[PDB]
């Protein structure tokens, strides 16, 4: 992929 | 809800958000940098209204959140981020919104936030965020 990615933390509320 | 993500930023520079002391949190909307400019990231509204606005301004790039905390709870059936603070290495700004309900922190001892994602429909029913150094 050609897409920069990062650290990504969570979800909180609903499911 | 209608789930936005903002994506990643080189930092925050304001926070825009709205809440409701019986409810929860509405509107959302950030102020990135990118890369030495501001951004301004799109609207994302409740699809109701009453709320209470609130302006969070950080002196970018001294001032820096070092520290996310809020409460999700359920509010008219659903579960919904019902109040969020933001702690700077500067200040700290909130609680907004209700205290009740299931709590949740995100200390940062090293790295950034420079984005958010989530959802919001009558209120925030959720929501992610971006980390790096
Ligand atoms: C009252 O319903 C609306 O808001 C709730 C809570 O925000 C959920 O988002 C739901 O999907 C949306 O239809």
């Amino acid at each position: 992929s050609g897409k920069s990615q990062t650290v990504i933390v969570g979800p909180w509320g609903a499911k | 809800g209608k789930a936005f993500d903002d994506g990643a930023f080189t930092g925050i520079r304001e926070i825009n958000l709205s809440y409701n002391k019986e409810t929860a949190i509405g509107d959302f909307q950030v102020v990135y940098d990118l890369n030495g400019s501001p951004y301004v990231g799109q609207n994302h509204s409740s699809f109701i209204s009453g709320f209470t606005p609130v302006k969070i301004s950080l002196d970018f790039p001294s001032e820096y959140i070092t520290e996310v905390s809020g409460y999700t709870g359920n509010v008219s059936g659903y579960v919904v981020v019902r109040s969020l603070t933001f702690k700077t290495n500067k200040k700290t700004y909130g609680p907004y919104g209700v205290t009740s309900g299931t709590p949740f922190n995100l200390p940062i001892e090293n790295g950034l936030i420079v984005g958010f994602k989530g959802s919001i429909g009558y209120w925030m029913d959720y929501f992610s965020m971006y980390l790096s150094l």
